[PDB]
């Protein structure tokens, strides 16, 4: 199944405050009315950047799985919410065929619509993410929101697959310009992809 | 606030001195471009209290003696229509607007209390309405057509002017020029600052991270890089300046132009002061620029005669002194040029030259002598 | 201004000579709250210590790492660091820092260092030629030693070949020191691998235990995330000053702002590409940075022919941070300000001009526009001239240039 | 290192050469206004007010100079005036003369 | 047609879009320069045959 990704997947860039400025930036976008795969645990590819999301009334999705061989070779992203716990490690993991939860560390912390970005560059893995409520079954709301970053993990580990840990979907960014407006306050009030149509450019 | 950066930077010579010297003769050119166009008038004329002139209504364009500067009603609609800590400053003008304010009032005053003769000489006082009767001596209307039209021209001036007033508040884009030009200005300066955040090869666009992290003998290197890419901002913006300043100050010469022959005087230059005979010009203020109203006489309903160039009287050839033959139909008389007044035709009117013989088109009729 | 146009004569008029500019008072550094202090104390401060031929590994990650705490004790003998000094750590961030512990006996210290063999060095733990790290050994007989003889600190006493740096070998296999193979039995040629240090508190301080620990520092393909302290200082308002705010610095007033930041958003920023306010690490406050007052310093002076008294205009600044007139163009200094106006001599600004005027003196005054007049007006009465004068003026007008000609080849490489 | 010396040097020589041409823009266009005057003011008597002097333009007179042109403009100016009641016609035998 | 020269170029910023911005400047001001010149008459007139 596929599913339009109408102009969502538009995160702050950076950590600048700008008010009522229009400013044009290059970055890893989700571009806009793109086809984002639907799924109501494959594991699936990370090209350059997934923007991910979950619609929830019973909080199924938990956690991820990040990685390149996720078979106890080569550390591995694990990213769990085990049900009031945030925990994050990125030990050599030996993952199961299907890791289903019941219905070598470098690094360990602890701690209805929401959208992620999990994107990494240059060892940082920045996640990014927005929480919003909803009334919609069958599909993505059309609307526009901005993704506040929350971790930026100095991990280290290059990962080239993921899986998610339980209907979500996944979009996949690319090097795109943006034009995104900052109202007074500082947030992103709109955007516009810079090579989506000719009236766009 | 470099002083690695301004030790590199003296290797150059005085290309940092002549850019400064540049922008410095612009700016003077800037103050000496307003001067001549304002500063026309030697003495600053006052309009006394009456505004006895003659039914025509210029309290839209005279001061507002209880007003922000004392500029006129149209003078602020212009003026409502019209809209740093990196090395870059904003001089300000010699000429505050103030006196420009007063500058186009004494103008104004001057042309309606004594017409051109403020601007040959002293200011010699006459009524407007004769002022007016002089305006339409110069485009070839005697003067008669005034004083017999003159509630019905007082009237077209004060509705006219009332247009005027609604044209600039409904449309800001009218003012588009003056915009234009400070929209370029402020452009060219964002642009200016812009080109300090980028790299031109260098491996940062900031000079205190090149200094802190580099080692000095290749943090030259670098800072050699970022110089150069920065001067030659400069120069382009510079360059930019100097030929966008030759833009304004042919437009300058221009409007001192206009302000001597079209205000301080009558034009006879077609289309030099807008469509239609030129009667007069008001100046107005507007934020680094000028505003002309031109009045113009325009003529309207217009009819169809037959026409000769002469007629003969006893063999006689009589052409019209100032004037044109026409005819009804019935009868032929002696019209001016521009106005349809028609006048039997006497000696008076016409002077003979030679015979019926040698014009083409001579027509027959009777010269009433009196 | 006689220099700046390189004469000794200086004809009348405003000229600009120089920059006027606020220097910055003194220097202020600000980094966020030192926390998630390394784990240095379960190293140094673990009541046991491990044999050497089984040294122990801590790895120190994502943590600030206070140096001085260990080069500013004195409970230290030994601390020697190879390729790197220990203060200047405290401005470096290294992927991995790694403390390797263990204990040994004093007169084999020395062999805990590059290039070195002997039993511990051969056998036990070996550092590389190239060693970049430090060593750091405290004697511990109080700790490790006992009236009986502590024997729980084992070392290797065979091996069959030397150990690699940084390698570490655990194996208790009977050493084959003879062409019989020991098949895991002792014997004649078969000896067990490991023996006992003698540690009473009685022996010799060459035989005594003493504690030692590796730090070595590793930089990957990876982010950096042991940093030194980085301590900070107080913050003053409202004075210029030179300012390190966590990875940003320049010059500028810092004041309390106006901005509403978003929990995550540091730096503020202006449309073109300037930074305008900083959040404070510490304090969570939004400080605007409005850069220190400067400007042009302008020189009104009459021609050097009548006067060597020289006004002097800072332009666009206040009358407080540099007789005294303040007026748009900025502050004027050494001008006299009188209430009657003149036609304009020298041009300052915003209808200012100045000139030199009688016992004489430079005066600042609103320029006058002329003479007021009133044209007496009425609806009945016109001014006819009776006379008249015939006056030539002059109007001069440049025509043409100097036909300079430069040739580029001559003028670029003579 | 005649790299770096020849990139300086030809950058200063185009400095120099844009400021000439943006200068001599500025020389032709007042030698189109000298050229002006001398045919309207000198050929000529003109009527375009201020465009030759103060006062009605009677004549000029062109002098040369040093890479220019001096034109002495000789010009009436009114000098002493009187004030006098006006009408702008009068009636006769209820007919309107007009001047 | 070169990705990494493309890479280097826009090392220094607006230096090459504001090339284009006066460019097209200039020829917006020809246009306007010949509009100027000839449209000064309202309507098309036409002689008699
Ligand atoms: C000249 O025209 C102005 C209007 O342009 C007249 O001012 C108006 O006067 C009436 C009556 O007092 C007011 O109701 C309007 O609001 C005024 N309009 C403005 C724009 O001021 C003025 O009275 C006219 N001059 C004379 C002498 O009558
Ligand atoms: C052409 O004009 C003449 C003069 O206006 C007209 O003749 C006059 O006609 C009026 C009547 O409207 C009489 O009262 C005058 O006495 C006439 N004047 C003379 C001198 O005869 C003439 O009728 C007009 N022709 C046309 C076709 O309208
Ligand atoms: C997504 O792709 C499908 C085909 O794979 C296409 O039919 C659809 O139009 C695409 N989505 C959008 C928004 O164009
Ligand atoms: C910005 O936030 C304030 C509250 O802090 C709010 O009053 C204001 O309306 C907001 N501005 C906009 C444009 O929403
Ligand atoms: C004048 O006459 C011509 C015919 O000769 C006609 O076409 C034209 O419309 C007339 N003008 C007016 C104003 O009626
Ligand atoms: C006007 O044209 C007509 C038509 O040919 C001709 O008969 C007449 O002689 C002409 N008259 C003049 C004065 O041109
Ligand atoms: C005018 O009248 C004369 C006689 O007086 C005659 O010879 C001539 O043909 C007439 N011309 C016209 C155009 O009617
Ligand atoms: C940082 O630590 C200081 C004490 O040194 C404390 O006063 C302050 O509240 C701390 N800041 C934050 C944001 O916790
Ligand atoms: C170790 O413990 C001692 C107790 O005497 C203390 O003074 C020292 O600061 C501690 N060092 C570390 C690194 O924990
Ligand atoms: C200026 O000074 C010189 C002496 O250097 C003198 O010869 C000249 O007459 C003076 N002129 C004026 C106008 O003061
Ligand atoms: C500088 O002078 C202005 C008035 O010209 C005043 O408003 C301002 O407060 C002065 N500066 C300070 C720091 O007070
Ligand atoms: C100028 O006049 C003002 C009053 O308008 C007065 O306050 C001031 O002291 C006067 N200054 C001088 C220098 O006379
Ligand atoms: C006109 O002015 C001249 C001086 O230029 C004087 O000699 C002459 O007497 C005056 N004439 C009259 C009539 O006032
Ligand atoms: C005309 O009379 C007015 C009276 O308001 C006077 O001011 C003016 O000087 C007089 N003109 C002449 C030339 O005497």
């Amino acid at each position: 199944a596929y599913t339009n990704s109408f102009t969502r997947g538009v995160y702050y860039p950076d950590k600048v405050f700008r008010s009522s400025v229009l400013h044009s930036t290059q970055d890893l976008f989700l571009p806009f009315f793109s086809n984002v795969t639907w799924f109501h645990n494959p594991v699936l590819p990370f090209n350059d950047g997934v923007y991910f999301a979950s619609t929830e009334k019973s909080n199924i999705i938990r956690g991820w799985i990040f990685g390149t061989t996720l078979d106890s070779k080569t550390q591995s992203l694990l990213i769990v919410n085990n049900a009031t716990n945030v925990v994050i490690k990125v030990c050599e993991f030996q993952f199961c065929n299907d890791p289903f939860l019941g219905v070598n560390c470098t690094f360990e912390y602890v701690s209805n619509l929401r959208e992620f970005v999990f994107k990494n560059i240059d060892g940082y893995f920045k996640i990014y993410s927005k929480h919003t409520p909803i009334n919609l079954v069958r599909d993505l709301p059309q609307g526009f929101s901005a993704l506040e970053p929350l971790v930026d993990l100095p991990i280290g580990i290059n990962i080239t697959r993921f899986q998610t840990l339980l209907a979500y979907y996944v979009g996949y960014l690319q090097p795109r310009t943006f034009l995104l407006k900052y109202n007074e306050n500082g947030t992103i009030t709109d955007a516009v992809d810079c090579a989506l149509d000719p009236l766009s450019e | 606030d470099s002083t690695e950066c301004s030790n590199l930077l003296l290797q150059y010579g005085s290309f940092c001195t002549q850019l400064n010297r540049a922008l410095t003769g612009i700016a003077v050119e800037q103050d000496k471009n307003t001067q001549e166009v304002f500063a026309q008038v030697k003495q600053i004329y006052k309009t006394p209290p009456i505004k006895d002139f003659g039914g025509f209504n210029f309290s839209q364009i005279l001061p507002d003696p209880s007003k922000p500067s004392k500029r006129s009603f149209i003078e602020d609609l212009l003026f409502n229509k019209v809209t740093k800590f990196n090395g870059l400053t904003v001089l300000p003008p010699l000429l505050t607007d103030e006196m420009i304010a007063q500058y186009t009032s004494a103008l104004l005053a001057g042309t309606i209390t004594s017409g051109w003769t403020f601007g040959a000489g002293a200011a010699l006082q006459i009524p407007f309405a004769m002022q007016m009767a002089y305006r339409f001596n110069g485009i070839g209307v005697t003067q008669n057509v005034l004083y017999e039209n003159q509630k019905l021209i007082a009237n077209q001036f004060n509705s006219a002017i009332g247009k005027i007033q609604d044209s600039l508040s409904s449309t800001a884009s009218a003012l588009g020029k003056l915009q234009d030009v400070v929209n370029q200005n402020a452009q060219a300066l964002n642009t200016l600052v812009k080109q300090l955040s980028s790299n031109f090869g260098a491996i940062s666009s900031v000079l205190n991270d090149i200094l802190s992290r580099l080692d000095p003998p290749e943090a030259e290197v670098q800072i050699d890089r970022l110089i150069t890419g920065r001067l030659q901002s400069l120069q382009t913006y510079v360059t930019q300046q100097l030929i966008r300043a030759a833009e304004i100050r042919a437009s300058a010469n221009l409007a001192a132009t206009k302000m001597s022959e079209c205000v301080l005087g009558q034009s006879k230059r077609v289309d030099f002061c807008g469509k239609g005979y030129h009667l007069m010009s008001f100046p107005q203020s507007a934020p680094h620029g000028v505003v002309f109203l031109h009045v113009t006489y325009v003529p309207a309903q217009e009819k169809n005669f037959t026409t000769a160039p002469a007629i003969c009287h006893d063999g006689k050839a009589h052409f019209p002194r100032e004037g044109v033959f026409v005819s009804n139909g019935t009868h032929w008389f002696v019209t001016q040029r521009n106005f349809y007044e028609p006048q039997i035709i006497t000696t008076d009117n016409t002077f003979v030259s030679g015979n019926c013989d040698v014009v083409i088109g001579i027509v027959n009729n009777t010269v009433y002598d009196p | 201004t006689k220099c700046t146009l390189k004469s000794f004569t200086v004809e009348k008029g405003i000229y600009q000579t120089s920059n006027f500019r606020v220097q910055p008072t003194e220097s202020i550094v600000r980094f966020p709250n030192i926390t998630n202090l390394c784990p240095f104390g379960e190293v140094f401060n673990a009541t046991r210590f491990a044999s050497v031929y089984a040294w122990n590994r801590k790895r120190i990650s994502n943590c600030v790492a206070d140096y001085s705490v260990l080069y500013n004790s004195a409970s230290f003998s030994t601390f020697k660091c190879y390729g790197v000094s220990p203060t200047k750590l405290n401005d470096l961030c290294f992927t991995n820092v790694y403390a390797d512990s263990f204990v040994i006996r004093g007169d084999e210290v020395r062999q805990i260092a590059p290039g070195q063999t002997g039993k511990i060095a051969d056998y036990n733990y070996k550092l590389p030629d190239d060693f970049t790290g430090c060593v750091i050994a405290w004697n511990s007989n109080n700790l490790d030693s006992k009236v009986g003889g502590n024997y729980n600190y084992l070392y290797r006493l065979f091996r069959k070949s030397n150990l690699k740096p940084f390698e570490r070998d655990i194996s208790t296999e009977i050493y084959q020191a003879g062409s019989t193979p020991c098949n895991g039995v002792e014997g004649f040629n078969c000896y067990f691998p490991l023996q006992s240090y003698g540690f009473q508190p009685t022996n010799g301080v060459g035989y005594q235990p003493y504690r030692v620990v590796v730090l070595s520092f590793e930089l990957l393909h990876a982010p950096a995330t042991v940093c030194g302290p980085k301590k900070s200082t107080n913050l003053v308002k409202n004075k210029c000053v030179n300012f390190n705010f966590n990875g940003l610095t320049g010059t500028g007033v810092l004041t309390e702002s106006n901005k509403k930041f978003l929990p995550f958003q540091q730096f503020g920023r202006d449309i073109a590409d300037t930074t305008d306010a900083v959040r404070d690490p510490q304090t969570l406050e939004i400080l605007d940075i409005t850069p220190c007052s400067f400007g042009g310093v302008s020189v009104i002076t009459p021609g050097t022919n009548t006067s060597n008294q020289v006004a002097v205009l800072y332009q666009d600044v206040n009358c407080t941070e540099v007789n005294v007139f303040q007026t748009r163009a900025g502050c004027l200094i050494g001008a006299e300000h009188v209430n009657n106006s003149y036609e304009c001599d020298i041009p300052i600004g915003a209808g200012i001009c100045a000139s030199y005027q009688t016992s004489q003196s430079i005066i600042a005054y609103t320029m006058s526009l002329g003479a007021e007049n009133s044209v007496a007006y009425s609806n009945n009465s016109i001014a006819i001239p009776t006379n008249f004068t015939i006056s030539v003026t002059t109007e001069i007008l440049p025509v043409s240039m100097t036909k300079t000609s430069v040739d580029c080849t001559m003028y670029i490489c003579g």
